[PDB]
């Protein structure tokens, strides 16, 4: 006289089905990214507008000498 | 002694491509929820001197239905252009200069290929035959996706130089400006060298073993270690063209210390990819590169053409 079934109570657990979490959803994308992407080439502009400065500062050497 | 600088190259690399083997599977073990090889080594970091050694003592065979004068040509390759494609690339010091030389991969990035056309043809029936046929086919065409997305940024610096490629990635670590190309970027090199998502040339699923199959222990270890000198080279540029270090006229040890550390973070991500992903069926596996990854490519070119000209930027090169 030892069976199994407990005497009461149990779960259950379910069977049921959600992993959906978002996450930054619907056009709030699109607008952080093409602001990243902006200050990028502010980020140029500048840099690429200053080397140019010392470009010419390096062909002047150049043309001092060479006589 | 310009000649002990190359030998102090083409060796201490033969032992990544080496012991990259063995962290293929610790990794690619963890996904999985288990150990890597373990018992033999004690750590297993003594694996791969069993495994080099296995090989060669295991007898060659050739099939008596070859072409023996094409059967050596070709592996006689797998190694040259893949230790050859590593000399002119600084880390900070290149061994070479080469005035224009990002051009120069393409040239050895071009040149390979017809080192698949020569083996899988060199044996013999449709298994190397057409299989090695239509892997020729899909490495071309990621080709084009390639050298606009290359062409885009040197725009965006002004030559065809690398020592350009670190002054002007100082402080700006390239890949904010043009983050969208920087994708299409990686999903070429993984591609183009036959690796995990579209996996097709070397087969598993779609054929039996992909270009591989005829060489026996003997050869094989050259492509087995040559289609890994490519895999780890790709991605130790791709690092020098987007993600840069900061170059230190003092220091310059620090300059490779904190860029193995970044050119080795970066290359564990096809082993990252390959537990993941299946494959792509090779109808979609072309047929997504023109309608799709294409159509970008050329547009953005019409802007990074436009950007420097249109804010007084022009970048200080000739």
């Amino acid at each position: 006289k030892q069976d199994m079934p407990p005497v009461g109570g149990y779960g259950p657990i379910d069977y049921k089905r959600n992993l959906p979490r978002r996450g930054l959803s619907g056009y709030s994308m699109f607008a952080v990214g093409i602001g990243a992407l902006l200050f990028g080439y502010w980020s140029m502009m500048k840099w690429n507008r200053e080397r140019r400065r010392l470009q010419i500062e390096d062909f002047e050497a150049r043309i001092a000498l060479m006589p | 002694m310009f000649m002990i600088n190359i030998l102090m190259l083409i060796i201490p690399i033969l032992l990544a491509v080496a012991f990259l083997t063995l962290v293929e599977r610790k990794v690619l073990g963890y996904m999985q929820l288990r150990k890597g090889p373990n018992v033999v080594g004690p750590y297993g970091l003594l694996q791969p001197i069993a495994d080099a050694i296995k090989l060669f003592i295991k007898e060659p065979l050739r099939p008596a239905t070859s072409s023996a004068s094409m059967f050596i040509l070709a592996p006689i390759m797998a190694l040259g252009l893949a230790l050859t494609m590593w000399i002119p690339l600084p880390m900070p010091y290149p061994l070479i200069n080469m005035n224009l030389g990002v051009l120069f991969m393409l040239a050895m990035s071009s040149l390979a290929v017809y080192s698949i056309l020569w083996s899988g043809w060199a044996s013999n029936s449709k298994y190397a035959l057409i299989g090695a046929l239509r892997a020729v086919a899909q490495t071309i065409s990621y080709e084009v996706t390639l050298a606009i997305i290359l062409l885009s940024v040197l725009l965006m610096s002004g030559s065809f130089t690398l020592s350009t490629l670190i002054t002007t990635q100082e402080q700006m670590w390239l890949i904010l400006p043009a983050w969208p190309l920087a994708m299409m970027w990686f999903i070429s090199t993984l591609a183009e060298t036959n690796r995990a998502p579209f996996d097709l040339t070397e087969g598993e699923s779609e054929l039996v073993s992909g270009f591989n199959v005829e060489y026996a222990a003997g050869p094989f270890a050259l492509f087995f270690m040559a289609e890994y000198a490519n895999i780890i080279m790709m991605n130790i540029f791709t690092a020098i063209l987007f993600l840069g270090t900061s170059h230190n006229p003092h220091m310059p040890e620090l300059y490779t210390i904190n860029f193995t550390i970044k050119s080795l973070l970066l290359t564990m991500s096809f082993l990252w990819i390959r537990a993941s992903y299946p494959r792509f069926r090779y109808d979609q596996l072309m047929h997504l590169l023109w309608k799709n990854f294409l159509p970008l490519t050329l547009a953005l070119c019409m802007w990074h053409v436009s950007l420097p000209i249109l804010t007084s930027g022009i970048p200080p090169q000739t």
